[PDB]
Order: C-alpha cells, then sequence, then structure tokens
C-alpha cells in the first residue's frame, strides 16, 4: 500500500 | 455482521488473518466499503501504524481499526478477543497516543465535516481523487467538483483542497483565491484532521493565495  | 480488510501485512501475516476469518465466519474482502466493519493494521509492539488510505477510510467511517495482534493473540488463544483490547492508538506522522479511531467510532453524531463544502482541486498522487472525496464524505462534508461550484450565501463554508506535490505549473496552486472565495489548503489538513478524527483548524494549513 502507498503511506502517507 | 463482521466483514474485514487488512492493511500493511505480508501473505504469511494475511494467510493468519484468512485462518482467522475461516475460523470465526468473518467476511475478508481486498476493498474497503460501506460495510466494512473492521480494518486490521500492522502495528508496532504498542498500536501505532502506518498511515495507509484503509487507515482513513477506516477512522471516517466509524470502523474498529484493531492492530493486527488483535488477530494473532486470537488465534493463540483459541478465540476472539473483542477489539477494545487491541484498538490502534496514534501512527508513525500523528503520534504514537493520540486515541484517532476510538473518538471516531464514538462521535458519528458529529463529524468533523459539519457544514462543510470542500472541493479537491487539482491533482493528488497515491490516492485518487474520489477516495479523498468519500473520505471527506464520510466526515460529514459535501463535495463540490468545480471551484465555481461552490453554494453561494453564509449557510455553508467552502474549502479548497489542495495537494501541491502533483503539479507541474507555476500559475496553479497559488491562484485558486483568485477564481473563488474559499480558504485553500493542503490534502494534510485532512488527513491529519481525520487521524486525530479532530476538526483540526486552516490556519497551519493554508495555502499562498496571491490576490
Ligand atoms: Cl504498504
Ligand atoms: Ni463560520
Amino acid at each position: 500500500s502507498p503511506t502517507f | 455482521r463482521m466483514s474485514m480488510v487488512v492493511s500493511g501485512l505480508t501473505p504469511e501475516e494475511f494467510m493468519l488473518v484468512y485462518k482467522f476469518a475461516r475460523k470465526h465466519h468473518i467476511t475478508l474482502t481486498n476493498l474497503i466499503t460501506e460495510e466494512t466493519t473492521h480494518v486490521v493494521m500492522k502495528t508496532d509492539a504498542e498500536f501505532v501504524c502506518e498511515r495507509t488510505l484503509k487507515y482513513f477510510l477506516g477512522i471516517a467511517g466509524g470502523k474498529w481499526v484493531v492492530s493486527y495482534f488483535w488477530v494473532t493473540q486470537s488465534i493463540k488463544e483459541r478465540k476472539m478477543l473483542n477489539e477494545h483490547d487491541f484498538e490502534v492508538r496514534g501512527d508513525v506522522v500523528n503520534g504514537r497516543n493520540h486515541q484517532g479511531p476510538k473518538r471516531a467510532r464514538e462521535s458519528q453524531d458529529r463529524k468533523i465535516f459539519r457544514g462543510l463544502e470542500i472541493c479537491c482541486y487539482g491533482p493528488f498522487t497515491n490516492m485518487p481523487t474520489d477516495q479523498l472525496e468519500w473520505m471527506v464524505q464520510l466526515c460529514g462534508a459535501s463535495v463540490v467538483k468545480e471551484l465555481s461550484s461552490f453554494t453561494l450565501g453564509t449557510g455553508v463554508h467552502p474549502i479548497v483542497v489542495v495537494q501541491p506535490d502533483a503539479w507541474t505549473e507555476d500559475n496553479g496552486f497559488h491562484a485558486i483565491g483568485q477564481m473563488c472565495e474559499a480558504p485553500v489548503v493542503t490534502r494534510e489538513w485532512v488527513l491529519t484532521s481525520v487521524a486525530l478524527y479532530q476538526c483540526q483548524e486552516l490556519d497551519t494549513y493554508l495555502i499562498p493565495q496571491i490576490p
């Protein structure tokens, strides 16, 4: 998943 | 009923959640939706996780955001240890102790975005626009597609959300205030607001608007  | 998605796991870890689901007749889907009741997060020893889209949509929906340890402990003790005890407390960006999902699961008669018209404007990365939009809706805001589509009057409070990064223009996000009368802000205003589930205030997030 992408993280922020 | 119980339906889960997982976040930040490995296949082996995922295989364990599946084992869990099998046992307890719990549903397991790849994509978070209206129905999704649980979000299972990879966390460190103390229930701090990374910030991911599911992390946000989880809190935004007032769903159960629980540490992976909820799963392995239930497995290890051949039973289901109610979520209350494993809820995720913070994250690597917004602090290890902010009780985000908690306040959320609780404050569903008062969305941090009551009486807001939000327009996610321009391009975003790692997070499709409609998902950001879905997020803020779950938080009670109402979405607006075009800057010029803002309700006029006083009733409501409009806000323009941008993510400066994904831009390539030099007369782009500095000039929004010319095409409308709303505060401008970075996506961070939304995510940080959603993390803490506390309606942050534009102050620290505003962008420079050329008159
Ligand atoms: Cl990831
Ligand atoms: Ni006001």
